[PDB]
């Protein structure tokens, strides 16, 4: 093959290399690499302590199916230029604290904190790279937003409201606020859950909702969707 | 001994059909194995192969055909053994070629929702032209077998009379390798349309039906194909282990072998078309 | 920011003290690099595969 | 006064301004002419390095100019020889985010950095056989965008938190640290003596520096959003730009301003990285589109397209003898175009 | 980082014997190893080979199909198992790591080495006698091979071994022109083609001992007779 004693065992070298990334590009697709994004006060230290620098990846079983997830909270850089980064995530989580309806954030004029929370929703659904990943959604804190839901209306927040001062009336109508914000109710889908103390149920919400995630994925993937 | 049996004037209305119906699917087909092979998002996908060989052998498999169809069915023109035998076993090789892939693409959807963990990993180009290929091989081996296993004209066997040179013997082998594989694809899209079913019934009583109906609709349209064509092509054909023969049924098996085309016509529709990943490239060319 | 007012003034007023010279000359010099090492650049003339490193 | 500050900072800014256009009497477009173009070049794929199984984000040819590292999104770090293409090493990264990748022009030592604000400096010609990490160099805020070696104990670290930084890798603390850039600092090059960098940024400018002074030596401003590719001049005199407005930017350290601009009215993209040739004739800039397409650098005729990338090409870089061209792309493939 | 060898002893003609060589200090899974036997009035010899991964072995022509060369990666062990050993196998078996990438230096670390004794292809040709010498000369220790060692990618695979007596032997010039890590300067190559010579040009009594070539083209992997040094 014109090469030499040593540039054969360099090629036995190269090839015992590529058998290495191939069998570690295998322990890499066995994995699910979820994305903890969410804005500054919501609770995503909520989430990652009811599982298990710049971004901190975080593992944790559920059910014989490894996760990883991505908390990028902590990088203080601008998110335009490394997004693309997670463009082949499999499932966006978010966070809103549902709890900051009424608190407001002292930096920006009127900034309610719910306010930019939305806007930030509406900026990674319509990003250009994340098409296809689907949001899974966690609405934080609902058992404070019952002890501030009682004495004080989500008016403030949203003046197109009009209901009472109830739970169930204005939490779903948060989620309604959430889940039509993305200009693509085709590609992705938008899973919503309210944690408060739900501990058991929150990555068994995870699980079933990248399992979900999972399936319209490869059932695109065989063309059959 | 020969089988001369012909339509008196419905032979050349079904001819020059099936020599343009047999170019209508041939310019159904142009722009699916272009397309399949001009895209780069396309080609990398590891299924697109099994879609990638079911069109090539509905286009092996259509012209092939129609030759060996029309002049036969004008004049017998075709009255040897070399210019007949190896002229069909080219056409039950890419129409077991074709059934081939569609059972390959069956499996490829019955483990993507059966292990869908697991399905990224498992169905890869490696393993895609891993199956790609020996199942082409394995068809061409059982349908160009009699010209090196048994012939009447070789050997001592029960001469069929639908096929001249073809025996009995071998329509056991033939209708069995078919249908042992065209009978785990109304297995394996049952399971896809049970294991969603399972699946569409919990996202909802989770909470926060209507995926599988979804997949319904492009699911049956794909499995009632398999049997509006394949069902009553084989539904004659068992009849030469058994005692009806008749010339009505001669007649009328001539009017179905075109539907083992009709099936390739309407194969990229419920193939290509559903998908919309090859539909934007469709839009976009 | 009146810290952050001051630095930028500082830096601007040791910026603008620059000796500039001309885009006359500054590209005729920029031009005079090139066609001195064109013979020494094989992606502008393709040099044949005697030469080439990357044939097979 | 914050406000008479702001009173003064502008006259500087109108007397920088007046200042170059008292030194733009030709310009280099029209200077440029009477002279041959350089016509249409064509470079084929030579290789195509297969191995990475991600989006390769950056690379950067070895001084021999065989040898290629080339960061990809999985946590590899793959050394290429690029004349027959085999894999030298494989370096398994601790975090798989990395934006960016050197090596080191003696030979001996690799760094990337990425997400995780940390520079990793790897060892590869050692002793017992397999590539070591021989420093973290932390301290940064935000993500790491580029890394350069001056020499096998000082690199330049421009990161995202605005701040460049050079680095003493023995010990592991910032020498200096170059600030005064507003928005992320995108990518930096050394000039071909080491003395000066420069580093364009999310603010639309680049900034030369001076690596023993501390600070900027000027400022250049010019473009119209973020710029994210910096190469020198061969002539180490000039230098290219690349921003998200889809055009370059030949500046001039020299006469402290802009010398022509490459925009083709059919490309609305942005580019990733720009690279010269030797002898600084061609102006290789990688586009968005999926293609990089060969500028010659001294009229704007785009006179090539090296488009063979299924994806952006994000990583894009010229041997030190001129011999080919690597770019890397989106798509793990690393097709170097001779 | 070192080679230490187990086994040798005195078998009969006809016996077995196993050698092992413990390595420890490297990342043993990635080193092409070899066994290099040494007759003992005599210079060295070439007998087995084990790859990465232990994905190719080679043996010597003498010593093929009655030695099995292998070892067990996650032991960092390389085992040599001799059977029907003859009077000829008795040497001291050195142990030798190659790792082969691209600008690697081969055979840079040597084993002890355990003598085993027993109870009674290109060749390369340096043909010079037990030189004395005085310190500060420039000494020229010239190999001849019988085939043009210059491959078709420019390399010319020629190695210079130092033995200094009593030890193992050292790379030195790993190439035709290069250095292995920790040869002083002083220690040059030169030549192409057949005729090579190692010049050195400032001298000591420290690097004194005999001075072994080796082709690496291909593998019968023979080594020159050592041009010995002495002062
Ligand atoms: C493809 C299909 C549907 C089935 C093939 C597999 C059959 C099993 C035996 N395989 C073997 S070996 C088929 C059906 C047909 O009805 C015919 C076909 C092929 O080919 C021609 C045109 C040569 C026939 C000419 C003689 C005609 C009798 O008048 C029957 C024509």
């Amino acid at each position: 093959c014109t090469l030499s004693a040593e540039d054969k065992a360099a090629v036995e070298r190269s090839k015992m290399i590529d058998r290495n990334l191939r069998e570690d590009g295998e322990k890499a697709a066995r994995e699910v690499k979820l994305l903890l994004l969410g804005a500054g006060e919501s609770g995503k230290s909520t989430i990652v302590k009811q599982m298990k620098t710049g971004i901190v990846e975080t593992h944790f079983t559920f059910k014989d199916l490894h996760f990883k997830m991505f908390d990028v909270g902590g990088q203080r850089s601008e998110r335009k230029k490394w997004i693309h980064c997670f463009e082949g995530v499999t499932a966006i989580i978010f966070c809103v604290a549902l709890s900051d309806y009424d608190l407001v954030l002292a930096e920006d004029e009127e900034m309610n904190r719910m306010h930019e929370s939305m806007k930030l929703f509406d900026s990674i659904c319509n990003n250009k790279w994340f098409t296809d990943t689907s949001i899974i959604l966690f609405l934080n804190k609902k058992d404070l937003f019952e002890e501030k839901i009682k004495k004080s209306p989500l008016t403030i927040c949203y003046p197109e409201y009009a209901g009472s001062n109830t739970y169930e009336e204005a939490a779903a109508y948060i989620q309604c606020q959430f889940e039509d914000l993305n200009k693509r109710k085709d590609t992705k889908e938008i899973y919503t859950h309210f944690t408060c103390a739900t501990d058991t149920k929150n990555v068994q919400f995870v699980f079933d909702a990248v399992t979900d995630v999972i399936i319209k994925n490869n059932l695109k993937d065989c063309g059959l969707f | 001994e020969c089988f001369m049996v012909l339509n008196p004037s419905q032979q050349l209305a079904i001819a020059v059909l099936s020599l343009t119906l047999g170019t209508f699917t041939v310019l159904e087909n142009l722009l699916v194995l272009c397309v399949i092979l001009h895209s780069r998002s396309l080609r990398c996908r590891p299924s697109y192969h099994f879609i990638g060989s079911l069109a090539v052998a509905d286009l092996l498999g259509s012209v092939i055909f129609v030759y060996s169809f029309i002049d036969f069915h004008v004049f017998h023109r075709k009255d040897s053994r070399n210019v007949f035998l190896f002229k069909l076993g080219g056409v039950t090789a890419s129409f077991t070629a074709s059934v081939g892939s569609l059972f390959l693409t069956a499996i490829d959807r019955y483990i993507s929702i059966h292990r869908p963990l697991a399905y990224k990993r498992i169905v890869t180009r490696p393993k895609a032209v891993v199956a790609f290929c020996l199942m082409w091989t394995i068809a061409i081996v059982i349908a160009v077998l009699p010209l090196l296993g048994w012939n009447c004209e070789k050997l001592q066997s029960v001469c069929s009379d639908i096929f001249p040179h073809i025996d009995k013997t071998y329509l056991m082998f033939w209708i069995g390798v078919v249908s042992v594989l065209l009978l785990f694809i109304v297995y394996a899209y049952m399971y896809i349309l049970w294991k969603a079913h399972s699946h569409a019934v919990r996202m909802i009583q989770r909470g926060t039906a209507r995926m599988d109906i979804e997949l319904a609709k492009t699911l049956v349209l794909i499995l009632v194909v398999l049997i509006i064509c394949w069902g009553p092509l084989l539904a004659i054909m068992v009849y030469d282990v058994f005692g009806k023969m008749n010339k009505l049924i001669k007649t009328v098996f001539a009017f179905c072998s075109m539907l083992c085309l009709l099936n390739s016509t309407v194969n990229p529709i419920i193939y290509a078309l559903r998908s919309k990943d090859l539909r934007h490239a469709f839009r976009s060319m | 920011s009146i810290a952050q007012a001051r630095k930028l003034v500082e830096q601007l007023k040791m910026e603008a003290n620059i000796d500039r010279i001309k885009v006359s000359k500054a590209a005729a010099d920029l031009m005079a690099y090139c066609e001195a090492h064109a013979k020494e650049d094989p992606l502008l003339t393709p040099v044949p595969a005697s030469e080439n490193p990357f044939r097979e | 006064e914050l406000d008479q500050l702001r009173q003064e900072a502008e006259q500087l800014k109108n007397q920088i301004r007046d200042a170059r256009k008292a030194c733009a009497d030709a310009t280099l477009s029209q200077i440029t002419n009477n002279i041959d173009p350089v016509g249409r070049i064509q470079m084929r794929t030579r290789r195509t390095l297969r191995g990475h199984l991600a989006k390769i984000y950056a690379m950067h040819w070895g001084t021999d100019s065989r040898l290629l590292v080339s960061a990809s999104q999985d946590g590899k770090l793959i050394i290429w020889d690029s004349y027959t293409t085999n894999k030298v090493h494989a370096i398994p990264l601790r975090s798989s985010w990395v934006m960016t990748c050197a090596y080191a022009p003696s030979g001996n030592y690799v760094a990337c950095g990425g997400l995780d604000n940390i520079c990793s400096i790897y060892n590869l010609k050692t002793r017992e056989g397999n590539v070591r990490v021989s420093r973290e160099l932390a301290g940064h805020t935000g993500y790491l965008s580029c890394c350069r070696f001056l020499d096998d104990n000082q690199i330049v670290t421009s990161s995202g938190d605005t701040t460049c930084a050079l680095w003493d890798i023995e010990t592991g603390q910032q020498t200096t640290t170059f600030t005064g850039h507003t928005g992320d600092v995108m990518s930096l090059s050394l000039a071909p003596d080491t003395r000066l960098f420069v580093s364009g940024a999310c603010d639309a400018s680049a900034k030369l520096w001076d690596v023993r002074e501390g600070m900027c030596r000027q400022t250049f401003t010019g473009h119209e959003s973020d710029i994210n590719a910096i190469c020198f001049f061969p002539n180490g005199n000039a230098f290219a730009t690349g921003s998200d407005d889809a055009t370059c930017r030949l500046f001039d350290l020299r006469a402290d301003q802009e010398l022509m601009t490459y925009s083709h009215d059919n490309i609305i993209c942005g580019i990733t990285s720009v690279s010269f040739s030797k002898s600084g004739r061609l102006l290789l800039a990688g586009y968005d589109d999926f293609n990089c397409n060969v500028w010659d650098a001294l009229k704007a005729d785009r006179a090539g397209v090296l488009a063979g990338h299924d994806n952006r090409v994000s990583c894009l870089g010229v041997t030190d003898d001129g011999m080919a061209v690597a770019t890397g792309s989106w798509d793990s493939f690393l097709k170097i175009w001779n | 980082v070192q080679l230490v060898e187990s086994g040798g002893g005195l078998v009969q003609p006809g016996g077995s014997r196993k050698l092992s060589c413990s390595a420890s200090g490297f990342a043993f899974s990635s080193f092409g190893m070899h066994w290099v036997r040494q007759a003992p009035e005599k210079g060295l010899e070439w007998v087995a080979y084990i790859s990465s991964g232990s994905g190719t072995i080679y043996y010597a022509d003498t010593v093929k199909g009655r030695f099995t060369i292998s070892r067990d990666d996650p032991k960092n062990t390389l085992f040599l198992q001799m059977t029907s050993l003859r009077s000829e196998d008795t040497a001291m078996y050195y142990c030798v790591r190659s790792i082969y990438y691209y600008g690697s230096s081969p055979f840079d670390f040597w084993g002890q080495g355990t003598t085993l004794t027993v109870s009674s292809d290109i060749v390369m040709t340096q043909a010079t006698s037990s030189v004395p010498v005085t310190p500060g000369e420039s000494v020229s220790i010239s190999c001849r091979s019988s085939k043009s060692l210059l491959h078709s990618n420019g390399n010319t695979y020629l190695y210079w071994f130092l033995q200094r007596p009593g030890q193992s032997p050292q790379l030195l010039i790993y190439r035709m022109s290069n250095l292995a890590s920790g040869v002083p300067d002083r220690f040059s190559g030169s030549g192409s083609g057949t005729a090579f010579t190692l010049t050195i040009s400032r001298l000591s009594a420290e690097d004194v001992g005999v001075y072994y070539c080796m082709q690496h083209l291909e593998y019968p992997l023979t080594f020159g007779a050592g041009t010995k040094l002495e002062l």
